């Protein structure tokens, strides 16, 4: 919703057991809403004391490992589980299938505020790094890099460049820092135009079918494969309204009785993983919240991408 | 059980049964006449359709190789 | 139209249920037939159904897939269609909607008593309107018909207070100006059932299996097929999927999650090309991603020009991906040893070694640290361009026409970008 | 009236990393940064029937027919190399601050009462006994589990990482410190002071825990076995599967946490076992029996509602158990 | 009424390792730590028809048609080099102790009764006969299964590894010590006392056992062999796959365990065969017939349910068999 005055690079963060089930329809890399919520929790915890705002997160995902296995005779996969403790009668409890993933991601954070002029860049960078080293990113603990060879501090780069060439060199150096990974971006325009292409191909086609067609490998008879522009993952694109926004004390057993609750349904969109050298600026990769609370639509996206 | 005859193909099991994992298993053998092509260990709970579908990939590969091996010549 | 045919159909339904439970019980004595026909043969069974419709609930989004010791409010609501483009949901389910049933595993019979097609339509939409054939086909008295209609139509409306349990998920969302909403999500079991049905047609359908056989026979077919690789199975009910919901009893567990995976989700290893002559043609080129990219360039090089420039745009994007992977290869070459390029060897591609190992400038103070700074090696991509010249088709029709000119233009532009990327490696 | 909060959830304080397992030689433990990792391999087993028979298949003909059919499995096995008698197990522990602060709470009054109860607990005795027991369970390598059973010598090195360097190095003989006695030692008290300051603090305390076990040359190490459901599939699967991160055998973090939380020596049953893991309703998976039942007044939930709501503060041991549950975490709250 | 527990899981005492086989020469076996490992190479076999016919192909035309077109296979084969006659097999055994205590037990009172039963056994007759027979099965190289059947001379060296150093060395001629007679020898009694001290919990016993067998120059050795589910054609008709850990042939640990457990000379059938491996229902896969069937009251489960549940103590050799089963370990217990 705003252009960041600076970009803070949180380095390689090893998230231990992240929620591999991103959505009721998708598994794998966690939701971008988890990353945006983590950055908002960082702004809630240490952002206010530094007189800065932390909005917008760019994910690089340097490493992914899924705690999964492939059973013999099946081409699908299953989630490795954890043994929950027994009940009070000594019996095994009912198992809820929860999957885990070891992530290694680096985050670009959009920083704007007067506190950037009040503190050194390395000071606020080290403060938000030591705050983020005791938090969670998708349900997993963050490994804060103890007793390895060379630890990685941040590099907060001011986006108000004095010259266009110096700004370009800063963005290319920051892209070179986060090199072995893929920027995950939102593709609402690509999914909508592919929906229009399928509607010209066949009418009454929903956005779900256009999302599904952009993920399966289509085999065409003369036997070739229908190509895709990018990786084109199905991402959770936010939450849509399923109920009116009830009063803060209205909903029974809410998390807090001061925040209003509204039952939601998952919104599914198309995301794309790209090499981060294929972007004009690294501020395009930032994932922003977008509530629009009168109509539900509690989305996260990448505005100012293309 | 009994052999599955798919054209010239015969899927015949070994009379001995093993217990791979905990479940009982049988070593099913796929022959094209006297030549075997795939020996695979399959459960005794498998139906005949599942035993057919296990060897269907090798069957289709041999069919493709026979089509591309004895194709007639082309005059242009 | 007539109430008499609806009465005949519901009497036939309860008679079929009576003879089914008589065949299931197989009773020949102990007066079980009289007790069976004393409660499931007359209108009082409908009154007994009045004791069963209040327990069941027809829902589209439920909480019971989240931890089964949680008791929340499962609600049947169709979400509004979003005005923003390019995103899907359960709002896309229009007439292709299957409503899940939650409650006891014994009252569910009355669900088909609300899902028959007597006059040609579903009886819940028949009971949502005050029709002339309605309220007479099931009850002789008016007030009994009204209370039976209210109880039978209450299976759609949510019961109890609006509530989400502690074991359910609740996630704060930042408002634009100074606020939060708590936003408890529910499992879209109707949407999950629709996606699972579509995947069932895609993977085990008759037309899909026929297209798979046509691919296996390498013959033509009027329609294609799909594969859906890397699917994940998430069983909700451990040993009792019927306890979760009725739709989860239709598909026993098996959430069938789509692979939203990053491209580095299957990182094999990092290897150092010691005794080899060129990195692009021996080790980097054998990775499967650039393999599929090179086969894609081979397929797109020998093609018609009718969509040419648009295809060329795709081709430009395609060729960009390959040099991206080259940088990605160099990226995982940042994960190797600092001084692997200084090891002994007769041939180890020393022309590329200034870019292969950037960390040897830390190893050698002046033996090779100043060499990469003074040389500024950016011609290596030109060598990679030579390898990329092995990615083009050997067709004279492309060379005669301007297709080779456009290929050389986009190749020169992308290796200009690659050489500019390799130039400022010293910063 | 001080009703209990309907949602009440606590973060996992003392959250460990996955215990990376590598191999080497004893007296080379100082240069253990380049030790090769233990790799999980596959092997085949042909056993015979040795389970109990239920008096319908005990006839000699059917039993001989069952033996005549060969029972085969594939098992994931982790072994030491045949020139490395020492197993090194390394993980990172983050002692998080705000141990008594819940993640979620409905009632503001219940949150204030719980914070006041925890604050009185820190003002009275602190986390000093609990961090002593946590430092004990770090000091003996209980997180090695079956790797600790037949080892010749186990030694635990624990390094406090303040910013990027080892602020304080502790070295413990893990076999000398028992699995059931919680005694007093000066280095153990210093580690207890550090862990209690991390629990009482606002940030986090970072520790690197490495355990070297002299199991034997080429012996079988025991990483965490992965819980994979067969789900009634037709094709037979591998019976035993192990856990690894990247060609490197590992133990799950919850197993290391369960070994770290094995401090509960105050359950009403007899302590023939010794300490058990801090669980609500005192569940022990190795026994199939749950101590600290709610029919007695010593389960975690009734102790919390007595300590917080009705102001019935229990004994100091049960207060230690309650705060150990709060450090452990969990999802609580009636409907 | 003292019902037996649903779970009575026992750990494995006498833990073996994967016995790696290297190659070398006789009279150079003293310096054998540098010996190159036996490689599992590949070769091709042409299999003629040599099995029983099913009274349908017994016609000469179809038999000659099958013989005219035979079937080829690729086998993993492990051989000595042409200049190496001696096979060396190396593994480490770990005698743990605490054999009476089970790892998991649903019933505490049944666990106490079993502990009292094993304690009264040890007070009456400790691990003296059992450790003597285990030292016998180590002394003769029964873990050389088909590497012993035609060996010219077998020599077994057992070194007690204490603090990484050899505490005591034993050197046995494995051909003089038979595979069926359990006689007495002073060095064998010392090894029996060491395994007794290991099994009683009075000490930590790790042994390095190296067996040198004279098979011949280039002769085929017999390591452990893996199960092959699919032969196919992408894998070039792989009919036999032998076990190897890292370019080095090896025997499975459980094969060494089964060879070490061959102490049971007290089954109700005649001992003309000799000892059999200790197992519930005394099963031999090569014989295909269970000695100690559940019908004749001499198997492990009925003897354990008489000795512990109903205090019906069996004979001294039969309670030796029961305690040997407890040393072996298992998933004893009903469902």
């Amino acid at each position: 919703v705003t252009d960041p005055e600076a970009l803070l690079l949180l380095p390689r963060l090893s998230i231990q057991n992240a929620n591999a089930i991103s959505s009721p329809l998708t598994w794998g890399f966690p939701s971008p809403g988890a990353f945006t919520g983590f950055v908002h929790a960082l702004q809630r915890r240490v952002g206010i004391s530094l007189d800065i705002e932390l909005d917008g997160v760019g994910i690089v995902c340097h490493r992914f490992e899924a705690q999964i296995s492939q059973p013999a005779g099946k081409r699908t996969k299953v989630f490795n589980l954890t043994r929950n403790p027994l009940n009070r009668d000594g019996s095994t409890a009912a198992i809820v299938e929860e999957g885990r993933a070891h992530l290694e991601v680096s985050l670009l954070l959009g920083v704007h505020g007067d506190g950037l002029d009040d503190h050194p860049a390395q000071e606020i960078a080290r403060q938000v790094q030591e705050q983020a080293g005791a938090m969670r990113l998708a349900g997993g603990s963050i490994l804060p890099w103890c007793n390895e060879r060379f630890p990685a501090p941040n590099a907060e780069l001011l986006m108000l460049g004095g010259s266009d060439e110096q700004r370009r060199k800063n963005q290319r150096r920051l892209t070179r820092r986060l090199l072995p990974g893929f920027a995950l971006v939102s593709r609402e325009a690509l999914l909508q135009q592919h929906l229009e292409t399928l509607r010209t191909t066949l009418p009454e086609a929903t956005t779900l079918d256009a999302l599904l067609d952009l993920c399966r490998i289509n085999f065409e008879p003369p036997w070739q494969v229908r190509d895709k522009p990018g990786w084109l993952v199905p991402i959770p694109a936010g939450y849509n309204a399923l109920s009116p926004l009830y009063l803060p004390g209205e909903v029974r057993n809410a998390r807090d009785r001061e925040t209003p609750l509204r039952f939601v349904e998952n919104l599914f969109g198309l995301g794309e993983w790209l090499s981060p050298h294929r972007v004009a600026a690294l501020s395009d990769l930032l994932w922003y919240h977008h509530a629009e609370p009168d109509k539900g639509l509690y989305r996260w996206s990448t505005p100012r991408f293309v | 059980m009994n052999a599955i005859h798919i054209g010239p193909f015969s899927i015949t099991p070994a009379a001995r049964g093993l217990h791979y994992g905990g479940l009982p298993h049988h070593q099913w053998t796929l022959y094209y006449g006297p030549r075997e092509m795939a020996i695979k260990t399959l459960p005794d709970s498998y139906t005949s359709s599942e035993v057919r579908d296990e060897f269907s990939d090798i069957i289709a590969e041999f069919v493709i190789d026979a089509r591309h091996r004895y194709a007639p010549d082309v005059l242009e | 139209p007539t109430w008499q045919e609806l009465r005949q159909f519901i009497e036939s339904f309860i008679q079929e249920r009576l003879q089914g439970k008589l065949d299931k019980l197989q009773p020949d004595e102990d007066d079980k037939r009289q007790t069976l026909l004393a409660t499931h043969r007359r209108e009082a069974w409908l009154a007994d159904a009045a004791r069963r419709v209040g327990q069941l609930q027809l829902v589209t989004h439920t909480l019971k897939p989240i931890h089964p010791d949680a008791r929340g409010s499962n609600l049947h609501s169709l979400p509004q269609a979003p005005g923003q483009p390019g995103l899907a949901g359960s709002h896309e389910l229009g007439d292709r909607l299957v409503s899940d049933v939650v409650g006891n595993a014994a009252a569910l019979d009355v669900f088909k008593f609300l899902s028959l097609q007597y006059q040609g339509k579903n009886l819940l939409n028949w009971l949502t309107e005050d029709s002339a054939e309605a309220l007479q086909a099931l009850s002789d008295n008016a007030e009994q018909a009204r209370e039976w209609r209210q109880a039978f139509i209450g299976i759609t409306t949510v019961k109890g207070a609006p509530a989400s349990h502690s074991l359910a998920k609740q996630l704060y969302f930042p408002l634009p100006g100074s606020g939060y909403h708590l936003l408890a999500p529910l499992f879209p079991t109707s949407l999950v059932h629709h996606v699972h049905a579509l995947l069932r047609e895609a993977r085990f359908g008759d037309a899909a299996k026929a297209a798979r056989e046509a691919r296996s026979r390498q013959e033509s077919w009027p329609h294609g097929f799909s594969e859906y690789p890397n699917l994940a199975i998430q069983k909700f009910g451990g040993t009792k999927p019927q306890n979760i919901s009725q739709l989860n009893n239709e598909r026993r567990g098996e959430n069938w999650l789509l692979p939203s995976l990053p491209p580095n989700w299957q990182r094999q290893n990092v290897n150092a090309p010691m005794r080899h002559s060129s990195v692009f043609e021996h080790d980097f080129g054998r990775t499967p991603e650039v393999s599929r990219l090179t086969r894609t360039l081979q397929r797109f090089l020998a093609k018609t020009v009718h969509n040419n420039l648009a295809i060329r745009q795709r081709r430009a994007q395609l060729v960009a991906q390959i040099c991206d992977e080259a940088l990605q290869y160099a990226a995982r070459l940042r994960e190797l040893e600092p001084g692997w390029s200084a090891t002994p060897g007769c041939q180890l591609h020393d022309a590329e070694q200034l870019w292969l190992d950037p960390l040897r400038a830390q190893t050698d103070e002046t033996f090779l640290q100043r060499r990469l700074r003074g040389d500024w090696p950016a011609e290596v991509g030109n060598r990679f361009a030579n390898w990329l010249n092995r990615a083009v088709s050997s067709d004279s029709q492309i060379l005669g026409s301007p297709e080779a000119a456009q290929w050389s233009q986009e190749l020169s532009k992308e290796l200009t970008m690659f050489k500019e990327i390799l130039e400022d490696e010293r910063d | 009236i001080l009703s209990t909060a309907s949602v009440l959830a606590f973060e996992r304080k003392l959250d460990p990393s996955d215990a990376l397992m590598s191999a080497g030689a004893w007296a080379q433990r100082d240069a253990s940064q380049e030790w090769p990792a233990v790799t999980v391999r596959e092997k085949s087993v042909r056993g015979t029937i040795s389970n109990r028979l239920k008096t319908k298949d005990r006839d000699p003909a059917k039993l001989d027919a069952s033996i005549q059919s060969p029972n085969l499995q594939t098992v994931d096995v982790a072994n030491l190399p045949s020139d490395a008698d020492t197993l090194k197990v390394r993980f990172t522990l983050r002692v998080l601050g705000g141990a008594g602060t819940p993640s979620a709470c409905n009632d503001a009054a219940y949150r204030d009462k719980l914070l006041q109860t925890v604050a009185t607990y820190v003002n009275d005795q602190g986390f000093a006994e609990l961090a002593r027991r946590y430092a004990h369970n770090l000091a003996n390598a209980r997180f090695l589990w079956r790797n600790r059973v037949g080892a010749e010598a186990v030694e635990v090195r624990i390094n406090h990482i303040r910013q990027g360097e080892v602020a304080r190095a502790w070295r413990f003989d893990a076999l000398a410190i028992g699995l059931r006695d919680f005694k007093a030692d000066a280095e153990l008290d210093a580690l207890a002071e550090l862990i209690a300051s991390g629990l009482s603090g606002s940030g986090h305390v970072l520790l690197e825990v490495v355990a070297f076990a002299r199991i034997g040359d080429g012996q079988e190490v025991f990483p965490s076995q992965e819980l994979i459901l067969d789900k009634g599939d037709k094709k037979g699967q591998k019976s035993k599967t192990l856990y690894s991160v990247r060609d490197a055998a590992a133990i799950h973090s919850q197993k290391i946490g369960n070994a770290l939380r094995t401090i509960d020596t105050w359950y009403p049953d007899e302590d023939g076992l010794g300490p058990i893991a801090v669980e609500p309703y005192g569940s022990v998976t190795s026994q199939g029996k749950a101590y600290r039942q709610p029919k007695q007044k010593l389960d975690f939930y009734t102790l919390l509602d007595n300590w917080v709501l009705r102001d019935e503060a229990p004994a100091v041991e049960q207060q230690h158990y309650v705060i150990a549950n709060l450090i452990r975490g969990g999802v609580f709250g009636e409907a």
